[PDB]
DNA sequence: TGCATCCGTGAGTAAAG
DNA sequence: TATAATGGGAGCTGTCACGGATGCA
């Protein structure tokens, strides 16, 4: 990019960087349920990890993987997500033996369905904000005075 | 004042190597097989080219456009690809409290491996404009703040400290080092580089780094 | 640019704050045939028609310039939401 | 695909203010239709709906009252304006229209480049939001004038360009 | 002389300093004064132009 | 209520039938005739329902 | 037949079927007028009694669907067959009456 | 006018028939003229040898063929949607073995579409043009192979869909393989099945290092002929019962069947050239006296080892050499339709042998002509390169029909098309214009023949060039594939020449494309021109070699999408190609023989001739062409004109006096406008309008059934339901609009009423129909409105009724009416100009003419074009011609300035002398001097160099004017442009592009069958698709709530869209949406698959969005 | 434990068509 | 409702790169 004059911020590469190493590679179970060889987010090790040290029991040995971004997105959680992007039989024969349920954390699931994503004026931060004069208010603040 | 000249000076249109087609000569030329012609274009374009100068040139000429339309296709899945991989990551709180972070670096190793240099300043500029300090930073009599937004004054200013010795690397929150689940949270992320303010928590981030990586993806060559 | 568009994006803590407050704001005053406007008759946005100005038609236009006087209370949790609705049916209705 | 939708080609339009495109009238009276034919009802235009619709079907009974209706309707509204490819987020941007005879949409100078228009036959479509909300995400978020820095890099985007630098630097 | 990275650096250093309302009447303010400047500039382009250094 | 998850499984022959309202027996459309669904076939309104509302 | 997926064009870009509209479900225009020809009728129903309105309801079939014979609404108001047609008459004429004066429904008969 | 032309190169051979590409293709294909007993074997008549006899036992054998006079002519095929076609009858003969019985007829087998006099097809009423279609040309080649280094692949490839390719490869084992139907084997299998012998093979190979060791195996020679053909067999087919007439069968067809395999001639010829040896047929190997007999195999494998050990005179090949890529035109594709067609017809012709009453069996009873008839409509109709015709203007059918694709049946998927085919091999060089093509995906696949050249009977491109005998021009010219080209030093055509003597003692030549310094003893031939590099598009580009290649393709293509416009003018400055594109393109008339002209008319023109007969020729006028542009001829002779052989008649659209006009000759200033010309943007003067330049005559049509129902029937009325008259005023009493009337939008064009659907009318209809008692007609309106934002004068209708003479229509239509709207546009703003060196803009403003920059004699200019187009693009050609336009405007001259051969700078400013004299002489002689801004102007200049100080004011004003820039005042203030402005005449055309065909805009409308999704495009009334990454757009913007609305209200929301428009209408704010209708489709097409998708909620409970009305 | 080899899959947007 | 009839034709081809499963030595 610099080559070609485009000055762009770090931050967007890194964004999808951080998605790129979102995977990691079992290299002992420990004490879990999990096999050797098995590729899980590094949220949810860290998860079991954290839960199997509290529980005083072995953590399990993780290997760090990096992916490229066709497997990282295909890999995802979401099966909607992924069944809309590429390999479409394959994500939901492996989602449909699964049992797999998409949360709708993202923004693809969320469009496919018609809902209100949850960015912008659809985040849980701001949506649920209220607006009110002052005139109405204490007309109510009057009526929270009485009871 | 001459209109090319004040054109292409401004800004407005044209860089020297046109104007130069257009008044010295028209240059070296490509043969299909990416082998250069010995024997140039001396014709300027005020000249008029011969019609075996044309032609050799249209070689060149037609090996860009199929390189245009053929990279064209290929940006576009880059892009759908990146916008698979980013669009749940969202601005989703203010602050996840890690301790973790980068550090930009200011020099790079010389390629005569000599010693270390500068970065160039849109480099710098590129990898710490609008981020937030991970810890305090002491350079020529100023105290940048842990938290604070690097406004493009402070970028320039730990320039200048470099310049003047005092920091090789600066510490700075990043998306690489952020523990937001499903996204990233505000002090991580850093500006909203189009409102040269902090983000908003909501900011669909994740579309907008795929749609910044893949919109030049086209003038690549 | 949106009158006042600074200042109003320096009251919020996220831009999309101030979107949804404008939006709700908006949709009070349409439900509510403006009649619960926190503006003076000089403070109303107005329209010039072929007769003569009118009042601004644009709900968000009034939201917007409402939300720049201070008048207006902002927040999540100040009110439950039939109490916000039957309140506001009383005092204007439909 | 979706409705309260349209296309055309594009046109300079040196005169508009950085909010504002130039929206040819029938354009406007098709996309904004159920708006207009309220207001037609509203004044006295109609003597409800299902006449204004008739009204409106033939292009010789349309009268010049209802022009100003037009006008009435689409006050302090705004629509987005879009050219593919939609290559980043400022390919869509939203302007208040500013109603012009004629079939081509006027395009801001300074919006070109983030857009990637020029005026060689490029078209560019037209979409309504509806509701309170949509207006007021368009008016607050995605109007050209609050979008002047890039979300990339962080420096200007619209900026001046051919002409403008032209007679500055002249 | 202005050009296209000073009027740029004076668009960035506008933004930050007055905000984006005032920064968006003074770039309408830029392609006014532009457009209007550059009609009567006198700039064109003929073939004489492309003038051929004697270098060559 | 509100929709907050989906989730796709295979199904079982109890289940598929449990979908159907009609075995299609039949390889027919409709009539080259009447231009109305054949019985028991693709198109079979005892099955998939009515044509025209509440007729 | 012919294949509602027959290619049109010669890129595999669009199908013939692409190009079909639906004539069975309403139209946005279609529903909305239905709908205020249900509601100006509601409205010119009030300007009837009670009694004259939900005879013409009956006899019309907006209340259950389906017309009545005039033994069954004088059964139902318990009146004869001829006093219920005299009151249906009765109220087809204050109907026609309104209208004339207001024509709030001219513009419904298409 | 007078025409003053410049160039010092005399072109020895004209321009070519420029559409014998076509014409000569399909005549060869076809062989009408030629008496049957005269034919060659090619052709349609090859395709018969081909299918013909047929066998088993009876015979059916095929003497001849004749093709019978059309039933139609090509205008009435034109108007009644029909084919111009001749009927095609077969004759054949019946032959019982054993019987001797010999029953002989003339079946019929349909009908063949005629070739047009201009090289087009008139298929269904429509014009077509059929596009050649370039491809690798059959033979033997030697390739790299692309893993190991030293090794070679040996390719031999056959016609298209005429056998397999065959390989030849040394394995890292090696034992020499050859792989055929993707099936690697020994290639020595094959030869020994061939009857080779390890004797012959050891003595044709042993000399190549070792390598023939590699084809040694015991095994192999253990066994004879019969043995190793019976394991090929098996290596080939398994499973298959490996009898022994099965096996010969197989091998036959696959190697030796002249039926089943062959080598184009031009494959055959090339295999011969390459491999050195001779063919008998058009196949590899032969059934001779019950054996195989070799022909190509030894030879490529001969020639495959002395390659790979290195033997010299061998090489591999170049296969974007075009030399080893052939055209395939008109007449071999039809053909190969053709063929395919019989080959379906013999299937059924021996299935029906097989049985029936074999005591009656006529060729009548045995001939099918349906596949054939099917193969040939297939062709014409559907196929990739049966494109519908260009005929925007005359050089649009021109140009379409001498473009060359390499996709098509047998071509190249794109996508699978690399650099190497799209690239401009060096071979192009005379044969394939290297910059007409198209910018986009289709870029170096689309192309164009050069305009000398020509495509010989095996298919390859040539190229004229002259030969050069000791230094000496003769006028000799040979024309030559680029095979034949590379053994020869060819000089460029511009070289200098004293009378026919090479005059220069250095010459610019080529060697094999290589450009080199070379000595006039050394030059063998040289070019004819240098049009001939280029196509006739781009040989219409003035001071083309001022222009850079990237910006020619545009205005070279642009030429194309030029409209007839009704004042159209040829250019001030010509190539010289003007008058010949006109007459090759069948666009004007001309006369036959010497005569003098007896009526004139705007209808016809009568001529007498030498020979004492009276010849009528009738005008086309206003005729609808397929992109609805106006084609019309105007007679340009007078009663009692004298006309000479070839004089122009009539001038035919877009032509002026017999020259190419494709736009307007137009006064241009090359400054800025107040931003109205910023980023391509034009401004244009009132004045244009006003004199009706760039105005155009479109032709729409429309056509409206009335067809047999269920419910009765449609019919075309005037008896319209509830219609005022208001409604009905220009409908004639048969319900059709009256010729004249001027229909706007929503005006009825054809009256039709049709019978209700079957609808118990819900209770209130039943109460409004007592309220108002009226009964509901039995009938609707279902009449032919004019869409939105179109209309016009209706010129023609057309009605044909069943039951009416000479009419039968589709079976259930009862009636069909066509009405012809005509529409004169003017110029508007959104309209797209362009010319001729790739400056193109659309009209952004339109001034009155007091604003326009005007010269200081108060002439005002036409076009105000910016300068910030040229330097970016590099086409300084339109400022040549601008400055020669200049010249011309005062001279009142036009010029032919020959591309690369034209007029130069000094010349150009001998002609700015003299016409600043004519501009400035004629003032002071008025008794005016030098103005006071004129003399600002010169202050400004000569501080910008552009004038000498201390010159008089004229002086400096001439200067100035050679310089070609002038002194232009602002219309609104009398004040100068502080700098002088370059101002001259250019030819701008308008395109096709124009915004009255492309604003269009829908609030409601049709929605999709499944999808309940907004139809798409303008004639749909559609909605514009909103897709992905629009979808990006809004995301990353944060509009949740604009995107849902996307996604749901405005699309496929049933519920949603239909309570928002009624919320719009009552005035209330939309309701929020629900379930878009698409996702319940994805829902039941995932269970359709067996997979159960369930929406829960947080409770894991599932949750219904069928609301019940799919659980039982 | 490592390589060659084969099969499946994807390859830009809007417009018109 | 009755001579006897007993194993098929069409392939069709200028990418391309990757990723992941199979196949050999
Ligand atoms: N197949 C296609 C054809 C066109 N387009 C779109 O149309 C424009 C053509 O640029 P352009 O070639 O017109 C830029 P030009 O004006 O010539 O030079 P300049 O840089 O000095 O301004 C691009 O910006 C694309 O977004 C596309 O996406 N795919
Ligand atoms: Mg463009
Ligand atoms: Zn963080």
């Amino acid at each position: 990019y610099r080559a070609q004059g485009v000055k762009l911020h770090d931050k967007h590469i890194e964004i999808v960087v951080r998605q790129m190493m979102k995977y990691v590679e079992v290299t002992d179970p420990g004490d879990s349920r999990l096999l050797e060889g098995q590729v899980l987010e590094k949220w949810d090790v860290e998860a079991l990890n954290e839960r199997l040290i509290a529980e005083g029991k072995t953590p399990v040995a993780w290997k760090p993987l990096l992916m490229g971004v066709t497997k990282s997105a295909l890999s995802t959680k979401s099966w909607l997500s992924a069944a809309s992007f590429q390999n479409t039989t394959h994500v939901l024969t492996e989602a449909a033996i699964a049992g797999k349920k998409d949360e709708l954390i993202g923004l693809k699931e969320n469009v496919i369905l018609g809902r209100l994503i949850p960015a912008g004026t659809g985040s849980d931060f701001v949506r649920f904000t209220q607006v009110v004069d002052q005139k109405t208010l204490k007309a109510i603040e009057e009526a929270r005075k009485e009871a | 004042f001459n209109p090319l000249y004040v054109m292409a000076q401004s800004g407005a249109r044209g860089n020297p190597q046109q104007i130069r087609q257009l008044c010295g000569l028209r240059g070296l030329m490509q043969k299909p097989s990416g082998e250069t012609f010995e024997v140039p274009v001396r014709s300027s374009f005020r000249e008029g080219l011969t019609v075996l100068e044309y032609f050799i040139s249209s070689h060149g000429a037609r090996k860009g456009g199929a390189d245009t339309a053929l990279r064209t296709a290929d940006s576009g899945y880059l892009t759908r690809k990146l916008v698979d991989v980013t669009h749940e990551i969202v601005v989703r709180e203010a602050d996840c409290g890690t301790t973790n972070y980068i550090s930009v670096p200011l020099f790079q190793p010389d390629e005569v491996t000599r010693s270390l240099r500068l970065r160039k300043r849109a480099d710098i500029e590129a990898g710490l404009y609008g981020r937030v300090l991970a810890r305090e930073v002491e350079v020529l009599g100023v105290r940048l703040e842990e938290g604070r937004y690097l406004s493009m004054d402070d970028v320039h200013l730990l320039i200048k400290a470099a310049e003047a010795g005092e920091i090789q690397e600066v510490p700075v929150r990043s998306p690489l080092t952020c523990q937001t689940r499903y996204g990233v949270c505000q002090k991580c992320y850093g500006y909203d580089l189009s409102m040269a303010r902090p983000v908003s928590i909501g900011e669909a981030v994740g579309i907008v780094a795929a749609q910044s990586i893949g919109e030049p993806g086209t003038q690549l060559t | 640019a949106e009158p006042g568009i600074d200042k109003l994006f320096g009251m919020v803590d996220s831009k999309y704050r101030l979107t949804v407050v404008v939006a709700k704001r908006a949709q009070q005053l349409l439900r509510h045939g403006f009649k619960n406007t926190v503006l003076e008759p000089e403070e109303r946005p107005k329209m010039q028609t072929l007769e003569g100005l009118f009042d601004d038609p644009n709900a968000v236009t009034w939201a917007m310039k409402e939300l720049l006087t201070g008048r207006l209370v902002f927040g999540e949790n100040l009110v439950p939401e039939d109490r916000l609705q039957k309140e506001m049916e009383r005092l204007y209705p439909v | 695909r979706v409705d309260y939708s349209g296309r055309s080609v594009i046109v300079v339009g040196p005169q508009l203010k950085l909010h504002q495109c130039g929206l040819p009238k029938r354009m406007a009276l098709e996309l904004f239709k159920p708006f207009l034919l309220k207001k037609m009802e509203e004044k006295g235009i109609a003597p409800n709906v299902k006449a204004a619709r008739r009204m409106l079907e033939r292009q010789r009974d349309i009268k010049d009252e209802v022009w100003d209706a037009l006008e009435e309707v689409i006050h302090g509204k705004v629509v987005l304006l879009n050219r593919a490819p939609t290559l980043h987020r400022l390919g869509i941007q939203a302007f208040q229209p500013v109603l012009v005879e004629g079939q081509s949409i006027q395009l801001h100078p300074l919006v070109c480049e983030a857009f990637n228009a020029d005026f060689d036959g490029d078209q560019m479509a037209v979409h309504v939001p509806l509701s309170s909300f949509a207006q007021a995400e368009a008016r607050i978020q995605m109007l050209s004038a609050h979008n002047l820095l890039s979300p990339a890099s962080g420096e200007p985007l619209a900026k001046p360009s051919r002409d403008i630098i032209l007679g500055l630097y002249y | 002389p202005q050009e296209k990275n000073s009027l740029k650096d004076l668009v960035y250093q506008a933004f930050l300093r007055l905000g984006m309302e005032k920064t968006a009447r003074l770039l309408d303010a830029l392609k006014y004064y532009g457009f209007t400047f550059s009609t009567t500039s006198g700039i064109t382009i003929g073939i004489d132009d492309a003038v051929i250094p004697e270098e060559k | 209520k509100e929709v907050r998850k989906v989730r796709i499984a295979l199904a079982s022959p109890e289940k598929i039938r449990s979908w159907s309202y009609g075995e299609v027996e039949k390889p027919e459309t409709i009539n080259y005739r009447t231009l109305k669904p054949e019985r028991d076939g693709l198109f079979d309104e005892r099955i998939f329902g009515p044509i025209k509302d509440y007729e | 037949p012919v294949s509602l997926e027959t290619p049109i064009g010669d890129e595999k870009d669009s199908f013939y079927g692409d190009f079909i509209p639906d004539e069975h479900l309403p139209s946005p225009v279609d529903a909305a007028t239905q709908s205020l020809l249900s509601e100006e009728l509601e409205k010119a129903l009030s300007k009837l009694s009670e009694r004259e309105a939900m005879v013409l309801k009956l006899r019309k079939g907006l209340i259950d669907g389906r017309e009545h014979t005039l033994e069954e609404v004088g059964a139902f108001f318990g009146v004869t067959r001829e006093r219920i047609r005299q009151i249906e008459n009765k109220a087809l004429r204050k109907l026609k009456y309104h209208e004339s004066r207001t024509r709030k429904l001219r513009d419904f008969l298409d | 006018m007078e025409i003053k032309r410049f160039g010092r190169i005399r072109e020895v051979i004209p321009l070519p028939p420029l559409t014998e590409i076509q014409v000569e293709s399909y005549r060869r294909a076809l062989q009408a003229d030629v008496p049957p007993e005269k034919r060659e074997n090619v052709g349609i008549q090859a395709a018969f040898r081909e299918t013909f006899p047929i066998e088993e036992g009876l015979v059916l054998d095929f003497l001849e063929y004749r093709l019978g006079e059309p039933p139609f002519p090509q205008d009435e095929c034109r108007e009644k949607d029909l084919t111009y076609q001749a009927p095609l009858y077969a004759r054949l003969q019946l032959i019982h073995k054993d019987t001797g019985l010999i029953k002989e007829d003339e079946v019929f087998l349909g009908h063949i579409p005629l070739m047009t006099e201009d090289g087009s097809f008139i298929i269904n009423g429509a014009d077509r043009v059929i596009v050649s279609q370039i491809h690798r040309s059959p033979g033997v080649y030697f390739t790299p192979d692309p893993a190991r280094p030293g090794r070679y692949i040996a390719s031999i490839i056959p016609l298209p869909k005429r056998g397999p390719w065959i390989d030849l490869e040394v394995e890292p084992n090696g034992v020499v393989s050859m792989k055929v139907n993707k099936r690697k084997f020994p290639l020595v299998l094959l030869l020994r099945v061939l009857g080779y012998d390890q004797e012959t093979l050891a003595r044709e190979l042993g000399a190549y290092g070792e390598l023939v060791q590699g084809l040694m195996d015991e095994s192999v020679f253990a066994m004879r002929p019969e043995e190793a053909l019976i394991r090929l067999f098996t290596l080939l087919r398994p499973g298959d019962p490996p009898k022994r007439d099965k096996a010969v069968a197989y091998v036959y067809g696959l190697i030796a069947d002249p039926r089943r395999y062959d080598l184009g001639e031009a494959g055959r010829y090339k295999a011969e050239e390459k491999l050195g040896i001779r063919l008998s047929g058009r196949t590899l190997a032969r059934f001779e006296d019950g054996e195989f007999k070799d022909e190509v195999f030894l030879p490529t494998l001969r020639y495959l080892f002395a390659l790979t050990a290195g033997v010299p005179g061998h090489e591999v090949d170049d296969i974007d050499h075009l030399g080893n890529r052939r055209i395939r035109t008109v007449g071999e594709l039809m053909t190969d339709q053709f063929r395919v067609g019989l080959a379906r017809l013999a299937r059924g012709v021996r299935e029906r042998m097989l049985m029936g009453s074999e005591d009656s069996l006529t060729p009548a009873k045995l001939v099918n002509s349906r596949p054939l008839e099917a193969a040939i409509r297939e062709f014409f109709s559907r196929s990739q390169l049966s494109q519908f015709k260009d005929e925007t203007n005359p050089l649009s059918s021109l140009r379409h029909k001498r473009r060359i694709s390499a996709l098509g049946p047998g071509g190249l998927t794109r996508e699978r098309a690399g650099f190497d085919v799209r690239d401009v091999h060096r071979t192009h060089y005379g044969r394939i214009c290297p910059v007409e093509t198209p910018e986009g995906a289709n870029i170096g696949l689309i192309t164009s023949l050069a305009a000398y050249a020509r495509v010989d009977e095996l298919g390859f491109i040539r190229t004229p060039y002259r030969r050069v005998v000791g230094g000496v021009v003769t006028d000799e010219v040979v024309y030559m594939t680029a095979t034949e080209e590379d053994r020869y030093t060819i000089a460029q055509a511009n070289t200098p020449l004293e009378g026919n003597r090479i005059a220069a003692e250095r010459v610019v030549a080529r060697r094999k494309g290589e450009p080199v310094i070379v000595s006039p003893e050394e030059v063998e031939f040289m070019d004819v021109s240098p049009k001939q590099v280029f196509s006739v598009n781009t040989n219409l580009i003035p001071f083309l070699e001022h222009d850079d290649a990237n910006r020619a393709l545009m205005g070279s293509n642009m030429q194309t999408q030029a409209v007839p416009l009704i004042r159209a003018q040829a250019p001030v400055v010509m190539t010289g190609l003007e008058e010949r594109v006109v007459r090759d393109s069948l666009a004007a008339l001309y006369a036959e023989e010497d005569g003098e002209v007896a009526k004139v008319d705007g209808n016809r023109i009568v001529v007498r001739y030498e020979d004492g007969r009276l010849v009528e020729y009738p005008l086309r006028r206003f005729y609808r062409s397929n992109q609805g542009t106006a084609l019309d001829q105007r007679p340009r002779v007078v009663v009692g004109q004298r006309v000479r052989k070839g004089d122009l008649l009539a001038d035919g659209p877009a032509s002026e006096n017999g020259f190419l006009a494709l736009g307007q000759n137009v006064l241009v200033a090359i400054m800025p406008f107040d931003g109205y010309n910023f980023e391509d943007a034009i401004v244009i003067s009132e004045e244009l309008l006003k004199r009706d330049f760039y105005t155009s005559i479109h032709i729409e049509r429309y056509e409206i059934e009335a067809r047999d129902t269920k419910l009765g029937p449609e019919r075309i009325t005037r008896d319209i339901p509830h219609l005022s008259e208001a409604a009905l005023r220009d409908l004639d009493e048969e319900g059709v609009v009256r010729i004249g009337a001027e229909v706007k939008p929503g005006d009825i064009l054809v009256g039709r009423t049709s019978f209700k659907g079957e609808s118990e009318p819900t209770p209130e209809e039943r109460l409004l129909r007592s309220i108002f008692g009226e009964k509901a007609r039995d009938v609707k309106d279902t009449s032919l409105r004019v869409p939105p934002g179109e209309g016009g004068i209706v010129v023609r209708t057309v009605r044909l009724r069943r039951g009416d003479p000479g009419v039968e229509l589709k079976p259930g239509v009862r009636e069909v009416v066509r009405v012809y709207v005509a529409q004169k546009r003017k110029l508007q703003v959104g309209d797209k100009l362009a010319n001729r060196h790739g400056n193109k803009g659309v009209v952004a403003k339109i001034l009155p003419v007091e604003d326009m920059p005007h010269l200081p004699d108060g002439t005002p200019v036409d076009v105000i074009l910016n300068p910030l187009g040229v330097p970016s693009r590099m086409n300084l050609g339109q400022i040549l011609e601008t400055h020669l336009g200049l010249a011309g405007y005062f001279l009142g001259q036009r010029y032919i300035s020959p591309i690369f051969d034209g007029a130069k700078e000094p010349e150009i400013k001998e002609l700015l002398a003299q016409a600043f004299e004519v501009y400035f002489g004629k003032r002071k002689g008025e008794g005016f001097g030098v103005d006071k801004r004129e003399v600002e102007v010169l202050r400004r200049a000569e501080k910008l160099g552009l004038v000498t100080p201390g010159k008089t004011p004229e002086e400096q004003l001439k200067e100035l004017f050679l310089q070609g820039k002038v002194v232009l005042y602002d219309g609104r203030t009398g004040e100068p442009i502080e700098g002088p402005i370059v101002v001259g005449q250019m030819f701008i055309m308008k395109l096709y592009h124009m915004v009255e065909d492309k604003m269009h805009a829908r609030s409601t409308g049709p929605y999709s069958l499944i999808t309940q999704q907004p139809l798409g495009g303008k004639a749909q009334f559609g909605g514009q698709r909103f897709g992905e990454m629009e979808v990006w757009a809004l995301e990353a913007y944060g509009a949740a709530h604009t995107l849902q609305e996307m996604l749901t209200l405005k699309s496929d929301d049933i519920e949603g869209r239909n309570a928002a428009y009624e919320a719009i209408i009552k005035g209330e704010d939309v309701p929020e949406p629900s379930v878009p209708e698409s996702f319940r489709v994805l829902v039941k097409e995932l269970q359709a698959l067996a997979l159960d998708v369930q929406t829960l909620d947080e409770k894991d409970n599932p949750v219904d969005i069928f609301e019940g009305l799919a659980s039982k």
